[PDB]
RNA sequence: GCGGUCGCCUCCUAAAAGGUAACGGAGGCGCCCAAAGGUCCCCUCAGGCGGGACGGAAAUCCGCCGGAGAGCGCAAGGGUA
RNA sequence: AAUCGCAAAAAGGUGGGCCCAGUUCGGAUUGGGGUCUGCAACCCGACCCCAUGAAGCCGGAAUCGCUAGUAAUCGCGGAUCAGC
RNA sequence: CGCGGGGUGGAGCAGCCCGGUAGCUCGUCGGGCUCAUAACCCGAAGGUCGUCGGUUCAAAUCCGGCCCCCGCAACCA
């Protein structure tokens, strides 16, 4: 790369609901991501929180006995 | 919203005649004049027809108008714009 | 720095599963990644260069590299638009800065975007190559919410050396990008 | 700081920083307050990250929001549409739903006058 | 104000009770 | 007479050298550029398909295909990667 | 039924919070879950709760009311009436 | 078929030189004043620029063909 006009990029730190993501190498060392969805929260590892399909099935069910 | 239930009202005459469509298992053109009340899921698949003030419009069941009355599929509208 | 989670995770672990999966008799023809090609299209920047500095200010901060300005091939009335003036900005980053920028891509960037349920698993160019639009600069880790001034996002071109995408699929997959099936 | 999706409210207070969330409301966010164990008087501004953190993994998998809510909501519309419900059927012609007078004053629902 | 039935001003105008206007002299 | 024309460039007429007429068929010039000039070094188009937030037929980007149909300040011709 | 009940009067008063923000202003619309009346709440009831939070930052030309316990502003009751 | 000027909201006119945005009066529609209409006052809608092609990044505008309008000319014979 040229000789300045550039950004440091220094192997760095990070946070999320995980825990600590080593990998980094980027510049501004030791970031606080809100929620890294790649340690196991979010989607990955189809958590699914919060399941529906209520729907049909539910005016069912509150019907089948009512 | 809306609400009405530890009842959930239905009329007999039709009741009577879907389940006795269950029975013998035959499915046919079912006329009525009750958009008073709720529907299945006995009739889902039975073709009935709902009056709307005028003629009966026959209406095809499917398991998600389960929750609902008759009526809100035999409009009594007509309205097909202004102008 | 030549170590990287990711650029490790490619050989010792996508690169084998990958030559199992479809029996490539050399050491070459199992695909490698190289060249990722980012590009803000910027017409938001019409006559107004001031605005344009301030995401290469930005660009540069999540990539490591300082873009390229890039420039109107022709002139196009109707939504300005003449021969010259900048319309854009691009960055080409390859092996290693390529590797970092690719990493934290999917083990942040992605994570956070308001929904997200996987990546299009049709935007495979046919000869093995995958683009994807991101629509926001603050999904990216180093940006900090109070450095922006408007959202503007860019395009994210990933060429592979492998002829079929088919194949360009797999690489992919293996390396652990979020496919909507 | 962000919580749901990611909205990013600050200062003013607790209790009303959470309401600025498509989903939560002055209840479902008073509530979560004293359920989570913290002061609402206190002002987003200042807070222990790990307050911080109940929060967002409280509010974020207690219930749905943001994105989450509104496609549902869209998604019980298209059900009452597909099925002819006149219910549904009133959301096609963008006209009030529950009832009401459209002979005049229907404007929220029916958008300003196009005078005739 | 009045039209807000989620207040107890709101609550009075209508004039019913609920969680905003609880009956309790 | 009235009308039109009057010098210069391009094409055809022009009969495969040059040249060649008519109030024969059609266009253009009366400028322009301190870089649109000299040299050295690099670079190669137009389009077509596929791919990609706001990008739409077409703004910027990636992929393959693309001998020139692009470009060369303005007419036409010849020329030219 | 002056001898019980509707019944809390409301503004006010005290204390505290909001700090000018389309905002704890404003509650329209809409999704969801229920209560009650009634044989029956689809068209078409009221009410509660959760979420949604709309237009509105003071209204062009015009125009109404009121001379005192009036005008403003605050609540309460009744008739009709199953409910509204 | 000579020469000149034109063709633009419903009417009559600008805008065309010089490119890049269509303006005026009337009328029309909605509201006001009036017992009522008009006048009057407050608002709003409405034109692809005769036509086909060309030029340019862009055409009511520059260029060409065609169709209509107005004016002038048609003399020695
Ligand atoms: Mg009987
Ligand atoms: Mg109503
Ligand atoms: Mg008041
Ligand atoms: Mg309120
Ligand atoms: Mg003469
Ligand atoms: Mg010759
Ligand atoms: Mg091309
Ligand atoms: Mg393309
Ligand atoms: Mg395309
Ligand atoms: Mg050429
Ligand atoms: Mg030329
Ligand atoms: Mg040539
Ligand atoms: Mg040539
Ligand atoms: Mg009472
Ligand atoms: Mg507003
Ligand atoms: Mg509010
Ligand atoms: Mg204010
Ligand atoms: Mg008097
Ligand atoms: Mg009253
Ligand atoms: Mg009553
Ligand atoms: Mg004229
Ligand atoms: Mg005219
Ligand atoms: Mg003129
Ligand atoms: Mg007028
Ligand atoms: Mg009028
Ligand atoms: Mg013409
Ligand atoms: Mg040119
Ligand atoms: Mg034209
Ligand atoms: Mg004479």
């Amino acid at each position: 790369m040229k000789e300045g006009i550039h950004p440091k990029l220094v192997p760095a730190r990070i946070i999320c609901g995980c825990g600590n993501v080593i990998e980094t190498y980027s510049t501004k060392p030791e970031i606080y991501v809100e929620v890294c969805s790649k340690c196991h929260p979010f989607y990955t590892g189809q958590q699914r929180f919060v399941d529906t399909e209520g729907r049909v099935e539910r005016f069912q069910r509150r019907y089948g006995d009512s | 919203p809306r609400s009405l239930k530890k009842g959930v009202f239905v009329d007999d005459h039709l009741l009577e005649k879907v389940l006795e469509l269950n029975a013998k298992g035959e499915k046919r053109l079912i006329k009525t004049w009750s958009r008073r009340s709720t529907i299945v899921p006995e009739m889902v698949g039975h073709t009935i027809a709902v009056y709307n003030g005028k003629q009966h419009v026959p209406v095809y069941i499917t398991e998600n108008m389960v929750g609902h009355k008759l009526g809100e599929f035999a409009p009594t509208r007509t309205y097909r714009g202004h102008g | 720095p030549l170590d990287v989670a990711l650029k490790r995770k490619y050989y010792e672990e996508v690169r084998p599963e990958l030559i199992r999966r479809f029996g490539y008799q050399n050491v070459w023809e199992v695909p490698r990644l190289e060249k990722v090609v980012i590009n803000q299209g910027l017409g938001e920047a019409k006559e107004d260069a001031r605005i344009l500095e301030k995401a290469a200010q930005e660009l540069a901060l999540i990539t490591g590299q300082k873009p390229a300005v890039t420039r109107a091939k022709k002139s196009i009335s109707n939504f300005k638009l003449r021969k010259g003036m900048p319309i854009g900005l691009r960055v080409t980053l390859r092996r290693d800065r390529m590797w970092i920028f690719l990493e934290k891509l999917l083990n942040v960037a992605l994570p956070r975007i308001r929904d997200f349920r996987g990546l299009n698993p049709n935007s495979f160019d046919g000869r093995g190559n995958y683009n994807l639009g991101l629509r926001e600069q603050l999904i990216f880790p180093e940006i900090t919410y109070d450095m922006v001034d408007a959202l503007r996002g860019m395009d994210i071109a990933v060429v592979t050396t492998a002829e079929t995408d088919e194949e360009a699929r797999a690489l992919l997959e293996l390396l652990g990008f979020p496919f909507r099936k | 700081a962000r919580i749901a999706g990611v909205e990013i409210p600050r200062n003013k207070r607790v209790d009303v920083a959470l309401t600025y969330i498509y989903g939560i409301g002055k209840a479902r966010a008073k509530e979560a307050l004293e359920k989570t164990g913290i002061n609402p008087a206190t002002r987003v501004k200042d807070l222990t990250e790990a307050e911080v953190v109940r929060l967002r993994e409280y509010v974020e998998n207690t219930w749905k929001l943001e994105g989450e809510l509104r496609a549902e909501v869209a998604a019980n519309i298209k059900r009452l549409m597909d099925i002819g419900c006149y219910r549904g059927l009133r959301h096609r012609r963008g006209l009030p739903v529950r009832g009401q007078r459209t002979r005049t004053n229907a404007r929220t629902r029916k958008g300003p006058r196009k005078t005739v | 104000g009045k039209g807000d039935r989620r207040t107890r001003r709101g609550k009075i105008w209508r004039g019913t009770y609920g969680k905003y206007r609880p009956r309790k002299k």
